[PDB]
Parts: C-alpha cells; structure tokens; sequence
C-alpha cells in the first residue's frame, strides 16, 4: 500500500 | 479576491461550518480569504487552513492516481484518458500553487514562533511534494529540491525549539520520511528518520499529560505503521 | 456550452472515467455536454446522467441538512449560519434547475419508449422533490405539485407498459412513496404504495432470469426497509 | 432515520 502521511 | 468583502471572523466561522458540512472546497476558499486579510493566523486557524486544502488536494491526488493507472494500462485507444488525467493534474497543480502562494505572500515571512514557522514550512514541503508526485518536465528535480529544502528548514527548527513529542514536529518527521521513501527514492533515509523520530518521542512521553500523551502517541502510531510497511 | 467543442463519444468516455475517479461534478458536466449534443440517450447513457447528478445534488442536500440543523439550533448570534445555508441552498437549486432544463430541452419530448420516458419523468419528479425539500416561498405548493405531476405521469406509463418487477418501475414507486411520506405529508399513501409495489413485484419474480431477479429484489429490499422504518 | 430513495 501507500504509506501514511499525517492525517486527522 | 472574492472574499474581500467578508469579515475575517465571518470567514473563520464559515470555514468551521463548511468543515461540519464536509464542503472542503468552500472551506478552503473561506480560509484563503482569511489569510488574504493580512493578519497572522492562530493555532486553530492554521489547522483550519491545513485541513481544508489537505482534503481538496487529497481528492485530486486520489483521482489523479486512478486516472494515471488507467492511462498506464492503456499504453501497455484515443487521447481521452491522457486529456482527462491532464485536466485533473492541472487543477491539482493550481491548488498547490495557490497554497504555496499564500505561504509565500506572506505567511512564512511573518511567522516568528517555532510552532507557526515549522507548521508553514511543513506545509510548503507537503505541497511541493504533491507537485513532485505529478512532475515530469525540466523542473522536476527543482520541484523535489524545493520540497526537501522546506522540510529540512522545518526539521532544523523543530529539533532546536520543540520537544520530541510535539505533534507538529512528529507530523513533520512523518511527512519528510514519506518524502524520502516515495519521492527521493531514499527508503533507508525514510526508515532511519521514522525509527529515530519514534524512539526519541517514546523516551519523552513520561513528561506529558494524559491529553498530550494521546496526541503524541496517535502520530507515533503512524510512524510505526510505515515502519511495518517498509520493513 | 463549455463542452461544445468535445465529441459526444469523448464526453461519454470521460464521464465514465470521472465516475471511476469519483469526480462527480466533472461527470455531470460531461453528461450535460453529451445531452446538449441533441441526440437521444441510450440506456447506459441515461444511467450515467442520473448517477452524476444524483451524487452532486446528494452532497449538496447532505450539506444543506447539516447547515439547516445548525441554523435551527441557533434560533432556539450573527447572520453567518443563515448566509452559508443560503449559499449552499442556492447552489443546490441551480443544479436542480440545470437538470430540469435538460429534461425540458429536450429529453422528455423526444422520449417515446416507455423505458426512456418513465426514466426522465422519474428524474423530473426527483429534482422537483429536491427543490421542495428547501422550498418556503409563494411557489412551494406549485413545486410540490410539479413533483407529484411528474411522478404521476411516470407511474401511469409504468403500470401500463412495464412488468411489476421492472427496475425503473420499482425505483419510481420507491421514490414516489418517499415523496408521499416526506414531502406531501401523506404517510398512509407512502406505506400503501410501497406495500402494493412490493407485493406485485414479489408475484412476478417467477418470470425472471437469475440476473433480473437480483436486480429486482435489490430494489424490493429498499421498499421493505422503508416499510420497516414506517410501521 | 431518513427513508431510502433509490440508490446504487
Ligand atoms: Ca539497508
Ligand atoms: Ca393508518
Ligand atoms: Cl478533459
Ligand atoms: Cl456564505
Ligand atoms: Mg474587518
Ligand atoms: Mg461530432
């Protein structure tokens, strides 16, 4: 998958 | 601009209403108008700006990735897939250019406190990163280096001025790590940054209240998720 | 309009791409351009038109309901909540007026087959219903009666020309039932219509293929869901 | 809740 960047 | 006749406070109030209604294009237009009033933004107001544009560009990026995949499968028909991918791409670039323009005129130059300056430089890195995701021309390396330079300045400030658990410091390190992995083709740097950030945050948790602990550990979990994905 | 220079086939192709990318405003603009080419729409093309505008107005309606609720709680502060609810309301009305304009110029008058004519008259009822959800002025009763008249003509055709399991007949009856319950303050009529529609569809299922059975029973379940909610 | 109108 694509990695997590900052998210609420 | 189009929001010039509305009071700053009314723009902020309507940005919050637009968030509740999940009307993120409206939210971004209201917050763009608030920035263009020329006054600095509060903590809360910076968050509203970030949330609005993150949701707008986030939908554009997701659409661009769908269309780019269709386009790649098609090149393994007519011009329509390329045309429509280009349309979405140009609209995404326009949104990124608008955000970068707000940062440059004049949010960053007036941001003196660590919290605001790191926040805006992280934003600058993020939106150059989104430009980098779609870039292919003569200036693609310069776009990548613009993202890197903004992230790097934000990192230098955050390491000097903020504790390792500070949420904006953690979120900056998370996104710079993603930049290393996905944009700069530097997975080892991405992994090293995420691990060092996680470990130094872990060692500072003992200083925090219950509420600050919750805020910091939430972002640490995103670092952990990427490390598990990458290793 | 803005799509006048694009080929009809390219507009249809891009509408399908926009659906895959969840870009429903683009999808609606492409399908509006396809309609304005002046040729009749195929089954598939009518569905693309419906899907596009249903998603666009669906987001507007959801936002309007959020804002209307905030506004009601506020009247139990300044003008901002009312202003922004009005902004969303006006944009929703504009989308409904655009759809009704396409139906009137000239989709309905050229629709001779039961399947197309019932589809477009159901659409006309739906979009007058969405106008009715936000209506408060001198013409509100006329808006309601415009929805009713369109649904009623579609019902009369569908009962004469289509089997009781036909998905467009079922979906029309479902939405006319919702009109009765939510708009016309006629819950008994809503319940009676949903029950009679369900029962007559049930008795016709034996005539269907496995695939048609799946299509019809899916919509019958929505009728059942409303009956369970209403009784 | 609000009732179901036709949806895909
Ligand atoms: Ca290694
Ligand atoms: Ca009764
Ligand atoms: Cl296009
Ligand atoms: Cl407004
Ligand atoms: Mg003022
Ligand atoms: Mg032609």
């Amino acid at each position: 998958r694509r990695p997590s960047s900052w998210r609420q | 601009g189009a929001m010039g006749s509305m009071e700053r406070a009314s723009l902020i109030q309507k940005a919050k209403l637009a968030e509740q209604a999940e009307r993120y294009e409206d939210m971004a237009a209201f917050m763009k108008g608030a920035v263009e009033k020329g006054e600095e933004l509060s903590c809360e107001e910076r968050n509203l700006l970030s949330v609005a544009y993150k949701n707008v560009v986030g939908g554009q990026r997701a659409a661009w990735r769908v269309l780019s995949s269709i386009e790649q499968k098609s090149n393994e028909k007519g011009p329509e897939v390329r045309e429509y991918r280009e349309k979405v791409e140009t609209e995404l670039q326009g949104v990124c250019d608008t955000v970068l323009g707000l940062l440059d005129s004049h949010l960053i130059k007036e941001a003196g406190d660590a919290e605001s300056r790191v926040f805006y430089l992280k934003m600058k890195g993020d939106y150059y990163r989104y430009l980098a995701e779609v870039a292919t021309g003569d200036d693609k390396k310069r776009i990548i280096d613009s993202a890197r330079s903004a992230y790097q300045e934000a990192m230098d400030i955050s390491k000097k001025e903020m504790p390792p658990t500070n949420p904006i410091r953690l979120g900056l390190a998370l996104n710079f790590s993603v930049f290393h992995y996905e944009i700069a083709n530097s997975p080892e740097e991405a992994i090293s940054l995420a691990k060092t950030t996680f470990d130094e945050a872990m060692a500072d948790l003992h200083t925090l209240s219950e509420d600050s602990y919750k805020d910091s550990t939430l972002i640490m979990q995103l670092l952990r998720d990427n490390l598990t994905l990458w290793t």
